[PDB]
């Protein structure tokens, strides 16, 4: 047993595509393990929305630093905290790369900090693709023909030796960053160039596109006991990243010989690699032989370990962390069985399906095709006891518009008239599942579909079974459908909505019809051992394929609904809110029932509540569960949009909703009612109107002046739909609050850096406010007092405001927790959700020390700043520019004595890197009056300035020196001018400032400049306010919230 | 006392030598205030030549680019039971009494207000205040520094009292003679009174025409001879009414602009704005080139010291007399090169009876406010 008294754990930082909440979940389990063994813990994670970073409970570190996960800052923390252990395996690639850099530099050795678990040597051997190859060649393991190279010239050579097509995949990365299939020389040139901006080594590898992709989660302790805890079969074949793949567990199409060969190879490889803890391993398996290739091992917790932990009920991260302290597997309890050890390989008597969630329509430049580089923003997991059951649930979980497996597209989009169905099947995309449905419907053979998609035909048989049931049901009605048929339809995952559309009924009618035949689902436990030993816990799912329930229904607990899959605009903040509520209920001795389907969340960790249903967040299924438990009530206000949109339907189906009435939530989401209420209260708002005609539109827009918002999209010229006056030059303010009986008993006001026009979630937030008049604050407060009263609010809510001097206008009101609730709560040292939860269930509340409207809590000695995270490099060709639709994928927050410090810390936490070289400046003409001073300031700080044609003339005319550069569209047409690509490549330029607006003339050229920066991996600033503040802040530490709160 | 209370203030020191002076000014950076006639200096040389004309001298770090805030308050047994915070339009450097005051504050961070308040709580207690007092603050972001404290009623007590509808002196007088006081409806530190539906602006009055040959320009020593105040739904309206109340007359014709080079980055937008409102712009040599180089049309004019030496350029006296120019904007600073010429421009406006703006912040706010009959009692309803 390793002796350690204080451990530092690293988080992932802000969430980004491929590096999501799985590490909040993992790292929380790690801290719990550490505490059980009396080990003091320090956490570094700038992701303020993470549950990890909370102060209270058995999973909370003793000390929390909201700082960049970079060697500079981790060093400062080490110095100050003098830890003797380091966990670097539970923060994705961020934490891994940071820890390897520290190691390489000898910082760990210098301060006596032991890496707990898998060594940096084992890590390097799995992250460096060449070292990996060397290791497997030592044991004559099987890999594909490949060469690890460090230049574009060497990659070309490797590809000619191997033969096209080839896959390139980066070292020291995850989620397929910089990766891609290359059918030819030119594709290889394009991609390797882009890959080298983000890594120093790529592997050029013979293609095994189409082989089956099989994963194992492997555990190995310090006694050399080594087991495979889970195995997953990817439904989409090799070539679609595991993360963007449909995946099933356990495997369905392997023989014992295949499954055991790969299992034993996993164990050998993991052993040889010196791994201690957990890891993930990937194989390519030939579809019609025993031939296989080992692709990669991830010597760290992963999105695959999170998934496996939920699928199996085996908590891999918890176990990993105990193992990192030298405790062997036989000495660690299986917490689910309560009577056995963690030395085993679970047995599942059910099948789970994970499907990804994409959000791509908003990024016009990025295709919906998927491949080796992840593009999904979330995932779901469904459990069933038939593939079909598991599979249709999982499809419904991805997005409310999806009904199951149908030949219809999501978002109610029609198929294009120029559809090439074969192309869709052969070229994976975010919508290929529905294209398969369509093809099966249109009588393409299953054999040809397997041939084009590479999806194993077995899975296709199941899909055909589903569509045959749809045909059968369509020919029936409420009188003609038998009990035998309904039962079967449910047993293969048909919802009542899907059935209703076949039968010619409403969903309610169909629910009634079903219950009238006493056809209902059954509640079953995940016990890890397929019933060999009974479960002491209640980790539950629901299935039509059983004849009994595995538990009683005597608790009558309080239901809390979770967030569903993360997607853009809906992230881990909504797991924070939900978990805060779950913990508050527990702390008050109330029985809890949780329903959520997101494998990455701490809300779907069974140790947080009395009953966890890992289930659909549908009306159908919530009703099933509520009525089966006879829950005392349901909280629908702490999991974002999904639960909130069920408020009225639930109300109407006998569900007791806690807090603010669903009647009030309806009133408030009704733009006309809401607006009329505001008029009554004398609360101002932007002029708006609903119209059906172009002439009404043009008349209204003329009557209030352009620009106008449109429902999202703004327009500035003449060259039903809701229209709203777009107010220019306006500040934006957030009010986050809790109501009790229509009174506000906690609140917090923050100011965006950016003017209205950048969406809340893409905005940078300052708390407390900075430039708002005191009279505006009074108006913001008075409008919030009246709104709370008008809608009898009892629970959390939020109101967004435009502010221009003393004009204060209401934009929107949301009668639920907003995404800024964690930021605000932690910053002010008050759990708004704890307060709100107590209001909603009638528990007492001392308002003396809360930030009521009458006695706000306003930090004096410090400020807090929240910055948005983006995933532009992974959204290939996307224009990295903020619209009225939101684009950020996560958030960070940092603290400082003042705004400049806090702002710099927040920005560094996003990956932004302070330029050491030249800055490129290109701005639309109208920004000149305000930008001149920003430019002088950058010049006076010593930055060499480059600029596009007109901007450079203008700077020089104002005695600010700038070197002009060429437009991309004009490279070669003037030999006096350097190309931007070349200046970036050479290292002359390491920050780009590009400020377009609606009157931008060179739209494409400026798009190319913006995208060049992203793809070269240098920072880009496209918002004037953010740019101003940056310039001010570089004009000139390692503290965090707890420092300032002292 | 402030150090004990942990309340910040500008570095300062009393000295009896030139070498102590220079050492200190070097140790905190120029510029520095000087009290031996208050006076600022920006260099080693500028100082030597001020002292060699004036027994110790107090030196204070002059904080540039800073907001200034007034706290007017009443204490009872060291607690604050009435208070009011106002922000100057002008940056610190223009004296309180020459400053234009906004109530409530407009551009101050909420954290700074909390600091202003906390410092006032501690000061009232440290000096066992029972009566009226005032504290002046520098504010720069969240740095809040105390300038001075006056243990008496300040000149902004009427403004503040009438604006908030509370006689601060009536309250203070009761405290001082031991009469009872209901604090429930007073603006205590814990429950301020902050106008939501209106703002108040106080503007200084000057008597430049009667001070023959006086340079009409604000120093650290004060020059105003009275005050007016007006009210509005917002700042622009209130500000225009206050300015009109001083005798300022909104230009109907051309505007003459001459500014020290360093104001250019900030002034560009002020100038574009005046141009977009339709004002014809005139300017001194360098300022006119610069405006035109930035596609803001201006007609150059001659320096007074050079009238006749270029027939392409009109004299300013003649453009004023002809009625082409009815507002002058002149913004000098320590680096102004044509000190006399710009003095003559400023004094020509005064003696022609046309309005003159010499402060950047006031000039900015003006330009914003011309972009487009009520009084306090209207708004208090
Ligand atoms: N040689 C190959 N031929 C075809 N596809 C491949 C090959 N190697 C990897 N892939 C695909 O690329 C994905 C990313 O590769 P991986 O080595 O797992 O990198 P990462 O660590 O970035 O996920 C794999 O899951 C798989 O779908
Ligand atoms: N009247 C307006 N003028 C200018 N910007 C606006 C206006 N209304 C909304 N916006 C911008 O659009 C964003 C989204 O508006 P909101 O009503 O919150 O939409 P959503 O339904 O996406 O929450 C706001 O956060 C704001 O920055
Ligand atoms: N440290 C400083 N930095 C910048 N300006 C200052 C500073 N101290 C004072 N001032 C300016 O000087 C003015 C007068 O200061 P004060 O000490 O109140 O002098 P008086 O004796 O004239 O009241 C203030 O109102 C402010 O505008
Ligand atoms: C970003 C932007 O709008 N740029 C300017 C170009 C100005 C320049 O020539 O530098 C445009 O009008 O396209
Ligand atoms: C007021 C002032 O300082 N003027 C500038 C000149 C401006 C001009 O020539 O246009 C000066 O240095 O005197
Ligand atoms: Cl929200
Ligand atoms: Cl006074
Ligand atoms: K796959
Ligand atoms: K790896
Ligand atoms: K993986
Ligand atoms: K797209
Ligand atoms: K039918
Ligand atoms: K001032
Ligand atoms: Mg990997
Ligand atoms: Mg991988
Ligand atoms: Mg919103
Ligand atoms: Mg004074």
């Amino acid at each position: 047993r390793v002796e350690v008294s204080k451990v530092l754990i690293l988080g992932s930082g802000g969430l980004s595509i491929g590096q999501a909440g799985e590490f909040d979940y993992s790292g929380s389990q790690a801290v719990k393990a550490m505490k059980e063994e009396n080990v003091k813990t320090v956490l570094m994670n700038p992701n303020i929305a993470s549950v990890q970073t909370n102060e209270v409970g058995l999973k909370q570190a003793d000390t929390v630093y909201f700082l960049p996960i970079t060697p500079q800052f981790v060093t400062e923390v080490i110095k100050a905290e003098q830890p003797d252990g380091l966990i670097l395996g539970m923060g994705g690639q961020t934490a891994l790369n940071c820890g390897v850099e520290l190691f390489k530099r000898g910082v760990l050795k210098e301060y006596g900090v032991k890496v707990l678990g898998t060594s940096v040597e084992s890590i390097m051997a799995t992250e460096d693709r060449q070292l990996f190859s060397d290791k497997l060649n030592e044991i004559n393991e099987k890999i594909a023909p490949s060469f690890a190279v460090e230049s574009i010239e060497d990659a070309l050579k490797a590809a000619d030796t191997i033969g096209y097509p080839v896959m390139i995949r980066s070292a020291y990365a995850l989620g397929g960053l910089g990766s891609g299939i290359c059918p030819n020389r030119e594709t290889l040139m394009d991609l390797s160039t882009k890959a080298f901006a983000m890594t120093n080594q790529i592997l050029v590898e013979k293609s095994v596109t189409g082989w089956k992709e099989i994963e194992y989660e492997v555990v190995r302790d310090a006694d050399d006991n080594c087991v495979t805890v889970c195995n997953m079969e990817n439904v989409d074949a090799m070539g679609v990243h595991t993360g963007d793949s449909v995946v099933v567990a356990p495997a369905q199409t392997l023989s014992n010989a295949e499954f055991q060969m790969l299992r034993r190879t996993s164990i050998n490889v993991v052993r040889h690699l010196g791994i201690v803890g957990e890891c993930n391993i990937q194989f390519a398996l030939h579809p019609t032989s025993m031939e296989y290739c080992i692709i990669e091992v991830n010597a760290r917790l992963s999105r695959s370990s999170a998934l496996a932990s939920k699928a199996t009920g085996y908590p891999l991260a918890f176990i990993a962390a105990k193992i990192a302290l030298g405790i062997p597997l036989p000495e660690i309890k299986n917490v689910v069985s309560g009577k056995t050890s963690a030395c085993f390989e679970p047995s599942l008597d059910y099948m789970v399906t994970k499907i990804p969630r994409w959000d791509l329509d908003r990024f016009h430049g990025t295709s919906s095709r998927i491949g080796s580089s992840m593009k999904s923003v979330g995932e779901v997991m469904a459990i069933g006891r038939t593939f079909e059951e598991s599979f249709q649930k999982a499809l419904r979980m991805c997005h409310p518009s999806i009904e199951g497996f149908t030949p219809r597209l999501p978002m109610n989009k029609e198929w294009p008239s120029n559809l090439d169905l074969r192309k869709e099947l052969s070229e994976p995309s975010s919508t290929r599942i529905y294209a398969i449905a369509k093809a099966i419907d249109d009588n393409m053979s299953l054999d040809e579909i397997e041939k084009l998609t590479y999806i194993d035909k077995w899975f296709l048989y199941k899909m055909r079974d589903i569509l045959n049931m749809e045909k059968t049901l369509k020919g029936l009605n409420s009188e003609s459908m038998t009990e035998e048929t309904l039962k079967r339809a449910k047993e293969i995952g048909f919802s009542d909505k899907q059935i209703s559309k076949c039968l010619g009924l409403t969903e309610a009618q169909t629910r009634e019809l079903r219950l009238k035949k006493n056809i209902h689902p059954w509640v079953k436990q995940i016990d890890t051992l397929a019933a060999e030993y009974p479960s002491v816990t209640n980790y539950l799912y629901v299935t039509y394929n059983g004849q009994e329930h595995d538990v009683n229904f005597d608790d009558h607990g309080m239901m809390v609904l979770g967030c569903g899959p993360y997607h853009i605009g809906s992230s881990v903040e909504f797991d924070w809110c939900a978990v805060s509520s779950i913990r508050t209920l527990r702390q008050l001795g109330k029985k809890t029932v949780v329903v959520n389907c997101n494998p990455e969340t701490v809300s779907t960790d069974f140790d947080e509540c009395d009953k966890l249903y890992f289930e659909e967040l549908s009306l159908e299924r919530i009703l099933d569960i509520y009525h089966q438990e006879a829950c005392g009530g349901c909280i629908i206000s702490v999991g974002g949009q999904i639960p909130n949109n069920l408020a009225v339907p639930l109300y109407k189906n006998g569900v007791k909703i806690m807090g603010t009435s669903p009647l009030q939530i309806d009133r408030a989401e009704d733009r006309s009612i809401f607006s009329a209420v505001l008029d009554e209260l004398k609360v101002a708002q932007a002029p708006w109107k609903a119209v059906n005609t172009l002439n009404e539109a043009l008349e209204f827009a003329k009557s209030v002046d352009y620009p106008c918002l449109l429902r999202m999209n703004v327009v500035f010229s003449e060259d039903p739909v809701v229209l709203t006056k777009f107010v220019e030059g306006a500040r934006e303010v957030e009010m986050d609050a809790v109501g009790k009986d229509g009174r506000v008993i906690s609140h917090a006001i923050s100011e965006h850096v950016e003017d209205a026009g950048v969406h809340s979630g893409d905005a940078t937030l300052m708390l407390p406010t900075q430039t708002i008049s005191q009279g505006a604050i009074e108006k913001v407060k008075d409008a919030t007092r009246k709104i709370a009263k008008a809608f009898a609010i009892s629970g959390p809510f939020n109101v967004q405001f435009l502010v221009k001097g003393n004009d204060v206008l209401v934009i929107e009101c949301n009668l639920r927790a907003s995404r800024s609730f964690p930021f605000v709560s932690k910053t002010l040292g008050v759990d708004f959700i704890d307060v709100a939860t107590k209001v909603m269930i009638g528990e007492n509340v001392d308002e003396k020390h809360l930030p009521t409207l009458d006695h706000p809590i306003i930090p004096a000695d410090y400020v807090a700043i929240k910055a948005p995270m983006f995933s532009w490099p992974r959204l290939r060709d996307a224009d990295p520019i903020l619209r009225c639709e939101m684009a950020s994928t996560g958030e960070v927050a940092c603290f400082g004595e003042g705004i400049h410090t806090a702002f710099l810390k927040a920005m560094l936490s996003t990956g932004f890197k302070i330029p050491q070289k030249g800055i490129l400046i290109g701005i639309q003409q109208s920004f000149r009056p305000r930008f001149l001073g920003v430019a002088e300031q950058l010049h006076n700080e010593g930055f060499k300035l480059f600029a596009t044609e007109a901007t450079s003339d203008w700077l020089n005319a104002n005695n600010v020196p700038a070197t002009p550069v060429a437009w991309p569209s004009q490279e070669g047409q003037n030999p006096s001018l350097s190309s931007i690509r070349k200046l970036i490549r050479d290292g002359s330029i390491d920050l780009v400032i590009n400020l377009p607006n609606n009157n931008t003339k060179f739209v494409h050229d400026n798009y190319v400049i913006r995208r060049t920066a992203v793809d070269s991996g240098i920072p880009l600033l496209t918002n004037f306010q953010v740019t101003k503040l940056f310039a001010e802040a570089v004009q000139k530490d390692s503290k965090s919230l707890f420092h300032y709160r002292q | 006392v402030l150090d004990e209370l942990k309340v910040a203030q500008a570095p300062w020191k009393a000295v009896n030598t030139l070498n102590e002076a220079l050492e200190f000014a070097k140790s905190v950076d120029y510029p520095c205030l000087l009290r031996p006639a208050m006076n600022v200096v920006f260099s080693e040389d500028e100082m030597k030549k001020f002292l060699e004309e004036a027994h110790p001298v107090v030196l204070t770090k002059f904080v540039e680019g800073a907001r200034e805030v007034e706290m007017d308050a009443v204490g009872k047994d060291g607690r604050v039971i009435s208070h009011a915070i106002s922000e100057h339009v002008e940056d610190a450097g223009v004296h309180s009494g020459d400053a234009t005051l906004m109530l409530p504050t407009q551009t101050i961070s909420q954290g700074a207000i909390e600091k202003v308040k906390d410092a006032t709580r501690k000061i009232a207690k440290a000096f066992a205040i029972s009566g009226p007092f005032n504290v002046q603050f520098l504010v720069k972001g969240n740095d809040v520094l105390v300038i001075e404290c006056n243990l008496r009623a300040s000149r902004s007590f009427p403004f503040v009292s009438k604006t908030l509808g509370v006689d601060f002196i009536d309250v203070a007088t009761k405290v001082m003679i031991g009469e009872n006081v209901d604090e429930k409806h007073l603006p205590t530190l814990d429950h301020p009174i902050i106008p939501a539906d209106y703002v108040a602006i106080k503007a200084p009055m000057f008597s430049w025409p009667r001070l023959r040959d006086a340079d009409p320009i604000l120093r650290c020593e004060m020059a105003s001879t009275g005050e007016v105040a007006c009210f509005g739904e917002g700042i622009h309206t209130a500000f225009l009414k206050a300015m009109l109340s001083t005798g300022f007359k909104i230009p109907q014709k051309g505007i003459l602009i001459g500014i020290q080079q360093s104001f250019r980055p900030r002034f560009l937008g002020v100038a574009e704005q005046l141009h977009n409102e339709g004002f014809k712009l005139f300017a001194t040599e360098a300022t006119s080139d610069w405006l035109n180089a930035n596609n803001v049309p201006a007609t150059p004019v001659a320096w007074p010291s050079q009238e006749g030496q270029n027939p392409s350029l009109s004299s300013i006296r003649k453009l004023i007399r002809d009625g082409s120019i009815d507002l002058v904007i002149n913004l000098p600073n320590n680096n102004t090169k044509f000190v006399h010429d710009n003095y003559v421009i400023r004094r020509t406006a005064v003696d022609s009876g046309i309005p003159l703006l010499t402060n950047f912040q006031v000039t900015k706010l003006f330009a914003e406010a011309v972009q487009k009959s009520k009084s306090l009692f209207h708004y208090r309803q």
